[PDB]
């Protein structure tokens, strides 16, 4: 193996990604080996040959992430009268989840987000928490 | 107050006088506004419209109620207009009205609601809304009416549709198209009536065709148009394959005549939807064998690893009758040409000579016979119509060809609408194992989630794709469960394992 | 931001944000040059503020840095000097680049002030040196790596 | 105070946490799921950095955390030419 | 009965089954990702399929551009041959 920009079928290097950004952005445990080769992961797809995967590997992280806060917004408002405590835990989750998948996303955040309108993984997290169950539940939330 | 405060105040508090003169007459009226939206989206009254939406912008939580109230207005249009369509036009009706209820809705957002993208995206949803509406415990409509309406669309029509027709009529059938939520029905029954299309030359132009197939795929990534432009490239190169034959057989160290001509249509396997549905044992006649080993011989020595099955059911064949009197010329399918040429050395022939000669099961032979007779080319000899052991039948030699063009092949040539369930059948048995092997991948990826994160992921990975029924999910659990490679969890049927 | 998005170029390559940092701007002579004075530090802040380009190029390949850095007044001037090289380090700007004469903004900078600002400005980095490397030495670089570096070593 | 940078030779290229936080993706990689507590090895393994690349990538934190507040006259970092597109590599992967 | 006219259809498959060429994730009987928008310049048939020894299939100038500047096959890293 190298760092020359080689050829990555996107459905297996983005499903072997899926599982530990699933299990980061939960706070659930996923150890120092996987979340290492994360990283390889990342660079791998954002500079495939030929094709950089940079642009897909961000649309559907983005679309992962709108069908996460989706499912804890889901999640808050079924319980009605906890929705706040629910709220709390999801958010303190979510955060460090958030900042954790900045960090796993480093070089697509450096090398193909700044250079093109896109908000930066840490940036698209929270925006995507604050337009999917911030703003949906800010009648009930500040209500509470 | 804008102007006011410029005359008099510090440019500090140009913001707060007005923010705070709009949080008091915009915004503590707020929910007198939002009591009332309703009516000025339901008369569509633009001035109206206008200063509402000009109002509540400011306000935080006032936009939102429109949005709402304008979705469900357009839904409500929607509705109304693709639910009367009559069943003679109606591919045609259906996409037109969709296509007139978008460009109303969006002339209005565009110029009086200042085109929000808030307010396009209210449209997006009630538009996917109405397209994607079915009749209660009813499958969906919107893939067969708007596959129906390309396949009008693009057939050679007699009412002289220009170029400029299919150049505007799908550019705007793309946006009519990218509403429907269950693509993958759309997909196949284009495929299977493009394929019906490219075969027997009902395609009004090569050019409209891959057109389409360019918008397709701007609209939908290139794994759409996959099989579709494989099929295109197939018809494409057909000619050109066409002509290379007949440099090899012109090319060949003895100078042979085919005799019978070679119009040959090579097509991919994968991408075709025609498939070898029957056994289809029938033995290539006498007349034919000359070209077919020629043509195995050079597919097999000019591209070789391409395996050519033969699928003997689709072949035409200008056939002609010396015997009767050499009457024009008649064109018929290859898989009942063999009990033809039965006639050849007997006038009467029965079902236990033709079984020899065509080798063919008699289950489909019968049918190309009553399709041979209801013409009265072929009388029946006998007296038992029914389906026997003997059941001769003649040439009728005092009907001559009536026209020219004795086509029988309007059979074949026409697409029967009886087999727009069977497609239906294939596009779930197809749905079925594609979302049996996302599951089995999801499964052996994760290998701990809940139900409805299970759901949740199902629609996540099907949404390049059709959606998935929540009872369809819960089937395709059921049928995980019965094969041996998911079970119920000990703590909780919720919880699911892989083992 | 309209216009920044337009990105207009002069007849030498400049953009908005060259002339706003160049001293050479042609100030009209009437009313104007006793107000706008080029280069001005809150002309350029808010190009960057507005998305300009901050790597763009003139046809002989001098970036905005290269413009700035051969200022005339930077001794008088320093606050200006100071916040333009300020915004186009923090906006972004590769403080090695090279023109077509191979030149980087220390080696066009005339004055040993802007020199000096810039070195305090200037991060150290291994992709620099190594893409200094690579290009002193002309290593055929063409899908050997990333198209990012292609042009990383492409302007170093 | 000392990750251990393994390379895909499998070296152990045991450095002062200061110098390996330089990089984008080695203080990337130790934030998260792996932060050592313990502080045991930090091991930042790479399966994809060379070693005689790495030792390189290393020397180059020594040698920027050493001459960075100098500004007057940096000695030259002897990249070799065949080192060079393998380092260029290896310094965006990690950032610089 | 003699017939003067005949034609007919074929379906068409590999020996060995492959749908995608691995490097530029299209088709190996559609044109490459080069020479699909470059179709009206070139002649937009000689991008043909090449076959590795390993049983692999890539558009021609997707595995000759890709053999220019490294030496291996893409799909599983070994040596290639042209069978
Ligand atoms: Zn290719
Ligand atoms: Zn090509
Ligand atoms: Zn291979």
């Amino acid at each position: 193996t190298s760092l020359k920009p080689r050829v990555v079928d996107f459905d297996e290097t983005w499903n072997k990604l899926l599982t530990t950004i699933k299990a980061v952005v939960m706070l659930e445990y996923v150890e120092r080996a996987t979340w290492n080769d994360r990283f390889s992961d990342i660079y791998a797809l954002c500079v495939a040959y030929p094709e950089p995967l940079g642009e897909r590997l961000y649309t559907e992280t983005k679309i992962f992430l709108e069908n996460h806060v989706r499912h804890l917004h889901k999640r808050v408002l079924e319980s009605e009268e906890q929705v706040l405590v629910m709220y709390h835990r999801y958010w303190e989750e979510y955060s460090k989840g958030a900042d954790y998948m900045d960090c796993l996303y480093r070089y697509l955040n450096t090398q193909f987000i700044k250079k093109n309108p896109l908000m930066e993984i840490g940036e698209l997290a929270l925006d995507m928490w604050r337009k999917l169950m911030v703003e949906p539940l800010q009648a009930i939330l500040i209500r509470m | 107050e804008e102007i006011r405060c410029r005359k008099y105040l510090h440019p500090s508090s140009y913001t707060k006088v007005i923010h705070e003169c709009q949080q008091r007459m915009v915004a503590d009226h707020l929910q007198f506004l939002h009591a009332e939206c309703h009516n000025i989206i339901r008369q569509e009254k633009k001035n109206d419209m206008a200063n509402m939406y000009v109002l509540l912008r400011a306000v935080s939580t006032g936009l939102p109620h429109m949005i709402q109230e304008l979705q469900n207005h357009i839904h409500d249009e929607g509705l109304r207009a693709t639910s009367n369509l009559t069943q003679e036009n109606m591919p045609t009706l259906f996409v037109e009205s969709v296509l007139e209820v978008h460009g109303k809705f969006v002339q209005l957002i565009n110029t009086v609601l200042n085109g929000d993208q808030h307010f396009m995206s209210a449209l997006d949803k009630a538009l996917t809304s109405v397209v994607n509406y079915r009749e209660p415990k009813s499958v969906c409509k919107a893939p067969e009416l708007l596959a129906k309406y390309c396949d009008n669309l693009l057939k050679k029509s007699a009412k002289g549709m220009t170029e400029n027709e299919v150049e505007d009529r799908l550019t705007s059938f793309i946006t009519v198209f990218k509403y429907i939520d269950d693509k993958d029905v759309f997909q196949k029954f284009y495929a299977r009536m493009l394929a019906k299309r490219l075969i027997h030359g009902l395609s009004m132009s090569m050019d409209s065709e891959e057109a389409m197939i360019n918008k397709l795929k701007q609209a939908c990534g290139y794994e759409f148009t996959s099989k579709l432009h494989r099929m295109y490239t197939d018809m494409s190169v057909s000619a050109d394959l066409n002509n290379k034959f007949n440099n090899f057989i012109k090319n060949q160290d003895t100078v042979i005549d085919l005799g019978i001509s070679f119009q040959i249509y090579v097509l991919q396997a994968g991408a075709w939807p025609l498939t070898q549905a029957p056994s289809s044992t029938f033995a290539i006649p006498q007349e034919l064998e000359k070209s077919v080993q020629m043509f195995e011989l050079f597919y097999s020595q000019h591209f070789s690893g391409r395996k050519l099955t033969w699928l003997h059911y689709l072949c035409t064949g200008e056939v002609k009758m010396n015997y009767l009197g050499k009457p024009y010329v008649a064109m018929v399918t290859t898989y009942q040409m063999a009990v033809l040429l039965a006639f050849n050395n007997s006038e009467t022939v029965s079902y236990k000579e033709l079984q020899d000669s065509t080798q063919m099961n008699e289950k489909e032979l019968t049918k190309t016979i009553k399709s041979l007779l209801d013409v009265k080319m072929i009388n029946h000899d006998s007296e038992k119509e029914d389906i026997d052991a003997e059941s001769s039948f003649s040439l009728n030699m005092n009907f001559s060809s009536k026209r020219t063009k004795f086509k029988i092949t309007t059979s074949m040539q026409k697409d029967t609408p009886q087999e727009m369930e069977q497609t239906r059948s294939a596009v779930d048995e197809d749905r079925k194992m594609y979302l049996q092997a996302a599951i089995v991948r999801i499964m052996k990826a994760r290998k701990v989630l809940r139900h409805n994160a299970l759901i949740q992921e199902v629609i996540s990975q099907s949404r390049a794709r059709f959606n998935p029924s929540i009872s369809m999910i819960k089937k395709c659990i059921e049928v995980l469960i019965d094969k041996q490679y998911i079970e119920r969890s000990q703590a909780s049927a919720d919880e699911y394992s892989y083992v | 931001y309209n216009l920044i998005h337009l990105d207009p170029r002069t007849r030498e390559g400049f953009t908005l944000l060259h002339l706003a940092v160049n001293s050479n701007t042609p100030v009209d002579d009437f009313h104007t040059n006793d107000v706008c004075s080029f280069p001005n530090a809150l002309v350029t802040k808010l190009l960057l503020d507005c998305g300009a380009e901050v790597n763009a190029v003139d046809n002989e390949g001098n970036s905005a840095l290269h413009i700035i850095v051969q200022y005339n007044r930077p001794i008088s001037d320093f606050l200006t000097l100071h916040s333009i090289i300020i915004s186009l380090v923090e906006a972004g700007a590769h403080t090695d680049m090279t023109n077509k004469q191979n030149k980087t903004p220390l080696d066009k900078s005339t004055t040993g002030v802007s020199e000096i600002l810039l070195k305090t400005q200037m991060k150290m980095s291994l992709k620099c040196l190594a893409a200094r490397a690579v290009r002193a030495n002309d290593i055929n670089y063409q899908d050997q790596i990333p198209r990012t570096l292609e042009e990383f070593v492409g302007f170093h | 105070m000392y990750v251990k940078l393994i390379s895909s030779d499998g070296h152990e290229f045991i450095v002062k946490r200061e110098h390996a936080l330089t990089s984008g993706t080695i203080k990337a990689m130790l934030s998260g799921p792996g932060q050592f507590a313990e502080n045991e090895t930090n091991e930042v393994n790479f399966r994809e950095i060379p070693s005689h690349v790495l030792s390189k990538v290393c020397m180059y934190f020594t040698y920027k955390v050493r001459y960075t507040n100098s500004s007057t006259e940096i000695p030259e970092f002897p990249i070799a030419p065949e080192i060079a597109l393998e380092l260029l590599m290896a310094a965006n992967f990690l950032d610089c | 009965f003699e017939v003067k006219k005949w034609n007919a259809v074929a379906l068409w498959a590999w020996d060995i089954v492959v749908d995608n060429c691995a490097i530029c994730r299209n088709h190996i009987m559609d044109l490459c990702i080069e020479c699909q928008a470059n179709q009206a310049s070139a002649t937009s048939e000689e991008c043909t399929v090449a076959w590795g020894v390993c049983n692999h299939a890539f558009h021609f100038h997707c595995i000759s551009r890709w053999l220019k500047t490294r030496q291996v096959c893409p799909l599983d890293n070994r040596e290639w041959e042209f069978q």
